[PDB]
């Protein structure tokens, strides 16, 4: 059996909480 | 800058408040009260918060008279503070006295 | 430290919200920020930006959507009255800005009445094409989310 | 009801925070209001409230007094 | 039936919309 | 579907979503069984999981949301 | 009283045709004399007005309009040929407008060259726009004229 | 005679290539350097031009093309497919006009970075227009091409 | 029939109206 | 298959050519 | 007239390349040479060709200072003069000597 789609929503909101933190660092590494 | 004291009036430390100026304060009218204190202490701005106000002659850019005026009313009946004037700030830079009036 | 003020007096807070320059590049390079742009081609951008999404509700949730409707012979008047719905909200956005445009405004864009009336033509234009973009693209949806060349013979 | 038990300077101060909040949320403080938004007035606020009361009365008793009697049989 | 249906259409969508920017164009310029 | 015969079956990276392909090459991508065009793994990370007692794709998936977390916690 | 000159040289006539206050207001109001315009919006409005109802006279009267022809097989090509004359009329406009801009006008307008180029500019989507506009309203009549949901099911 | 420099220092060479007067009535009523004309209609001609000639490559010799194919029920495919090719190509050409916009342009154009922007907003207009126009007469090039009243009865 | 009906359509009408707009041109416009 | 295709259309076609133009933006203004 | 020369200076007879001057000349710097010439005498452009200098003192307009340099240096080693005068241009026409400094 594979994943379905609701598992996946929820790798995203893992990779949104990811996405942020990345966006964070990379941005106070530019200044 | 926009909101610049006369020359002799040094800012109250005050951490900024959402309550203050607004747009009328840069395109019609603003106000300013302009008091002298013996020490450097604690008052409640008519806005919302706390400030911290030193020794000598402190000026506060307020959007409204009545603003001032109840400033005013609590240096009195707290602080035993009388010599607040009351300045309408023009946006050209334009200052009037409006209270006292009398002098 | 993160919460200043600059101007104290002045009712406004300088916050991670505000003040972190990922956002203030992101807010001060959305069109009606972005320097050395005219205000037709801002109201251009945010109406093509705008038309596009405006499609999808109306074809989604719209009065004709169901599977238990008429074949997909009911889908085309469901990409027709959806892009029609887009195009009329548009117009009244635009019938918006030129009523904002047409009494005279006084605001912190530097634009006149004649620059406001620029971005009112803009956000038309852009808002009827993203609609008409959006509409193409879901017309086309069909072989833009497979592989159309392998069903398809020779 | 909300006209007529609410009143005015509860619905000043919430406009006072509107327009602080529109002031301050970038791409809409380049939007601005030609009149200043303010509460409704004292005797509006009264007659914008006797205004629903009344036409909420007449609609409610009309849509019984027509549906009742069409829906004897 | 005997309807116009456009003129529905005119009549009660169109021109009330068209009436209140007519009367914001007539409450709000000045002069 | 690989744990049930490791010798025959062979392990697959991802799947394929390339719409330049024509019809010989999503017929040459895709396995005997399959539904589309895949990429055959080469790198033996189903033998590396299979030798570290991963025996579901639900505990592949809790693996996956562990490594974003945890490289958010280190971001 | 109701005709007066206001300026008994110049060789006109101040006339309720002429000086009635709501035909003042109407004529000063049409988006070439509305004033806080810039001359895109201007040419832009006066497109779309244009163009929507020029869609019709070819649409009805054209070369493919009939009853007597192939089922409404010839009824797209009505409305695709009526579209494609609408838009090449608003074409020949826009040359007529351009080519006004372009030797360098002399008018009431405070219009450019520049300005009145906008116009040809704002004249040519307008126009077009409006052409695809009651072109697609008129695909939608079907439905818009009667009440479409009731005949189809579920 | 022919070959004239008249600024011998400038490292020109006045040819009849360039020097020729009705080559020089075709360049300088070209629309970007045609007179009299504002920067969005230039860019709007311009597009119109450009989309209009840009949807022809994508419908003849794209991957949907083939008589080979499956009716001409691939054909509406290859002509909507055509269609939004053009348009992101335009779309892309705005993107370029506008990046050269928003950083600053030092050229022999006397338009600011607001005059550019002007220009490629005009340019998307038109271009996407053009396309939508070629996609249009191609819809319509088997009844334009042919005499269609002819074949039609009654 | 060997016709080549686009070119009947370019050059008896749309390059006659381009040919008067261009000789609008050369007569209307001033230096 | 299990395939989100329109986010492969996002992020390899259109979110790098969004990323070189805001880099772009970023290399090209002064100040 | 955008390219004039300092009155006293005659222009050298040539025909005129694609080599010379490009925009920068028009909106950041050019330089000019001056020359002092017996007769009128062949020489080789250092942008490309050929042309003669008429008898007197002649002035040509270059984008670079090395090509001045290198036209001055071929001057000296063909033809024997050397009283080159190498000369920056500003766009608003100020002008500056830069070649000799010394005297
Ligand atoms: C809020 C409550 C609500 C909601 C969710 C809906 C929803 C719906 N109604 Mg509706 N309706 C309502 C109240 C509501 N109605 C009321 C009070 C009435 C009056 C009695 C009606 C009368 C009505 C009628 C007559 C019909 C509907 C219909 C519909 C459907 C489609 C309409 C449509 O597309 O609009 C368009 C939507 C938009 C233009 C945009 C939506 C807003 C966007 C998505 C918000 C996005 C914000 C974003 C996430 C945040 C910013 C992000 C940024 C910071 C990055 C839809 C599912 C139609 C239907 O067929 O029913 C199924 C229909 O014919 N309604
Ligand atoms: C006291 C009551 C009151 C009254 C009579 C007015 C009256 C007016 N206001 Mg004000 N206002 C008020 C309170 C009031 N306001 C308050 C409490 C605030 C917040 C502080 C504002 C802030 C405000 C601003 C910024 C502006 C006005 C403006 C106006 C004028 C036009 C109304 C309008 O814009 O349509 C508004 C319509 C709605 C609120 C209905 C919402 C319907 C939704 C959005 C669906 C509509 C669909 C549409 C196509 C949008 C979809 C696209 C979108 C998703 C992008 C009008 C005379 C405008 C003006 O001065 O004109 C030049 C203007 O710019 N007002
Ligand atoms: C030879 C002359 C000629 C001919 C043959 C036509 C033929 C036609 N016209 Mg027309 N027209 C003409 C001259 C002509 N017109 C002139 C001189 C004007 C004044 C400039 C107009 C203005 C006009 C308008 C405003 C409309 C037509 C419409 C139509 C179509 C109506 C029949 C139909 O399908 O029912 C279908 C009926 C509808 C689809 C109407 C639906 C309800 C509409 C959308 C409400 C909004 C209409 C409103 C009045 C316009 C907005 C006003 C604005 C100020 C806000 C038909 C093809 C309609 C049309 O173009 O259909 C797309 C229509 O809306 N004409
Ligand atoms: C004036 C006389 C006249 C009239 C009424 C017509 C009418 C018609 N011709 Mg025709 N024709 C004429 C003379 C005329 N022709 C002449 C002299 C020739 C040359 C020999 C031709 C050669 C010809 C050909 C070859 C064809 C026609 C065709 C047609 C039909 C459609 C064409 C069309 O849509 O045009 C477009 C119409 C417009 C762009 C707009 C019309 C004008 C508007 C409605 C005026 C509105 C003013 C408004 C009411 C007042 C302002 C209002 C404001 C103040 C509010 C149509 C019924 C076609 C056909 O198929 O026949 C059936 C066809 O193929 N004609
Ligand atoms: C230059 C070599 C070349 C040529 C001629 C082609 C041609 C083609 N390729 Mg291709 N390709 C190439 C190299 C080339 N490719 C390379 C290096 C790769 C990378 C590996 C690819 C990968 C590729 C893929 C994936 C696909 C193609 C496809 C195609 C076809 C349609 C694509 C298209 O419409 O583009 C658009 C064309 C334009 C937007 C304009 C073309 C340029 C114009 C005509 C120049 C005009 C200049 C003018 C005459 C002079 C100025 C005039 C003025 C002075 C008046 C087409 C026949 C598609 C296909 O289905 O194959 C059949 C397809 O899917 N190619
Ligand atoms: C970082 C490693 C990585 C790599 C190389 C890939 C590669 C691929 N993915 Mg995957 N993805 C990843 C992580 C990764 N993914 C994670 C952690 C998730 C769970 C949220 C997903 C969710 C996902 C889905 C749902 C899909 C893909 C698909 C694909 C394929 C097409 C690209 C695409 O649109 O996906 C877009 C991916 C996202 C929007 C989320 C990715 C989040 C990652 C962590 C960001 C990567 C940042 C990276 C570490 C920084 C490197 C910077 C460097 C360039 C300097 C492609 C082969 C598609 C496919 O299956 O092909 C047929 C598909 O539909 N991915
Ligand atoms: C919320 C919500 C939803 C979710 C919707 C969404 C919005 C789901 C999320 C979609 C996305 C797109 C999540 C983004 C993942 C992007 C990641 C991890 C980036 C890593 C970049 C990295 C490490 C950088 C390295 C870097 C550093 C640090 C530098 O310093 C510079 C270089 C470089 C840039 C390379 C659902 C609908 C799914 C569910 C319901 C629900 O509520
Ligand atoms: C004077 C008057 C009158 C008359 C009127 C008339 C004449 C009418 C009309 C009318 C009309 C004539 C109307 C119209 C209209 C329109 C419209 C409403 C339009 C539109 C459009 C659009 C919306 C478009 C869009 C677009 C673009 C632009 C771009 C792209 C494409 C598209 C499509 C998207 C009477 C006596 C009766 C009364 C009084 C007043
Ligand atoms: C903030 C942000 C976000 C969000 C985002 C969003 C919200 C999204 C989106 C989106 C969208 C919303 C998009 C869009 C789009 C679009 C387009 C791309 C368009 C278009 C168009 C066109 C192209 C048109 C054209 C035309 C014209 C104009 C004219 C004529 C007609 C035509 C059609 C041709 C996130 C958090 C996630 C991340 C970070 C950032
Ligand atoms: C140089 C020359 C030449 C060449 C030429 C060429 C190259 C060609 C061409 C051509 C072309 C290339 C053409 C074109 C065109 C076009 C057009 C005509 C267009 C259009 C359009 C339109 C009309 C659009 C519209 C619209 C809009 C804008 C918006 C909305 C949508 C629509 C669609 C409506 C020769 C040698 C031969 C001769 C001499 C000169
Ligand atoms: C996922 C994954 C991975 C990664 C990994 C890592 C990087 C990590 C980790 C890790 C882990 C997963 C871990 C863990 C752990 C656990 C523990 C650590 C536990 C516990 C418990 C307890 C209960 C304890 C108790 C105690 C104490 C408290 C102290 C000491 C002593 C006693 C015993 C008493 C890999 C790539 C390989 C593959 C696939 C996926
Ligand atoms: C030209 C024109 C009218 C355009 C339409 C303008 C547009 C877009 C919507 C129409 C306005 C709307 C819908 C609301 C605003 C009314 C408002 C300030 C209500 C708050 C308020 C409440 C709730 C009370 O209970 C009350 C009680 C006693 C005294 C005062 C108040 C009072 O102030």
């Amino acid at each position: 059996m594979l994943i379905n789609n609701f598992e996946v929503a929820g790798a995203f909101v893992a990779a949104l909480i990811a996405g942020f933190f990345a966006l964070m660092l990379s941005t106070t590494l530019g200044k | 800058q926009a909101n610049s004291l006369p020359p002799g009036a040094s800012s109250p430390i005050f951490g900024g408040s959402t309550g203050g100026l607004l747009r009328k304060a840069l395109v019609e009218e603003k106000y300013l009260i302009t008091w002298g204190s013996k020490e450097e202490q604690v008052f409640e701005m008519p806005t919302g918060g706390a400030a911290t106000m030193v020794a000598g002659v402190n000026g506060l850019y307020l959007a409204r008279k009545e603003q001032c005026h109840a400033l005013h009313r609590q240096l009195v009946a707290k602080f035993k503070i009388r010599d607040s004037k009351i300045y309408r700030v023009l946006p050209n830079g334009e200052q009037t006295l409006i209270y006292p009036k009398d002098g | 430290g993160m919460v200043s003020t600059d101007d104290f007096q002045v009712g406004t807070l300088l916050t991670p919200v505000n003040n972190s320059p990922f956002i203030k590049f992101f807010i001060n390079n959305l069109p009606i920020n972005r320097p050395g742009l005219d205000p037709f081609f801002r109201g251009l951008e945010v109406g093509m930006a705008h038309g596009y999404w405006l499609f999808g509700p109306f074809v989604v949730l719209g009065p004709l959507r169901l599977t238990a409707f008429r074949p997909p012979d009911i889908e085309q008047l469901s990409i027709l009255a959806a892009l029609i719905s887009a195009i009329v909200v548009v117009v009244a956005g635009t019938l918006a800005l030129s009523l904002y445009a047409t009494v005279g405004p006084d605001d912190d864009t530097k634009f006149g009445a004649e620059g406001w009336s620029r971005f009112a033509g803009g956000w038309l234009i852009g808002g009827g094409g993203g609609a008409l973009f959006a509409a193409l693209l879901y017309l086309f949806r069909g072989p833009l989310l497979v592989m159309l060349l392998g069903i398809i013979p020779g | 009801f909300m006209f007529l038990i609410s009143w005015r300077g509860y619905w000043q101060e919430l406009i006072e925070t509107l327009v602080w909040a529109h002031e301050r949320t970038p791409l809409a403080n380049l939007v601005r209001w030609k009149d200043k938004p303010v509460a409704m007035s004292i005797v509006q606020g009264r007659l914008i409230g006797l205004a629903h009361f009344t036409v909420g009365y007449i609609l409610t008793y009309a849509a019984f007094v027509i549906a009742s009697t069409a829906g004897l049989s | 039936m005997n309807v116009y249906p456009w003129l529905v259409y005119v009549t009660t969508l169109v021109f009330p919309l068209v009436s209140l920017a007519a009367l914001f164009i007539l409450i709000e310029r000045d002069t | 579907q690989w744990l049930t015969d490791p010798t025959k079956v062979k392990p697959i990276a991802h799947a394929i979503f390339d719409p330049h392909f024509g019809p010989g090459a999503v017929k040459a991508f895709t396995p005997e069984g399959g539904s589309g065009p895949v990429n055959i793994m080469y790198s033996g990370l189903y033998y590396f999981w299979y030798t570290i007692g991963i025996r579901h794709n639900s505990e592949l998936y809790e693996g996956a949301i562990f490594l974003i977390l945890l490289a958010a916690l280190f971001l």
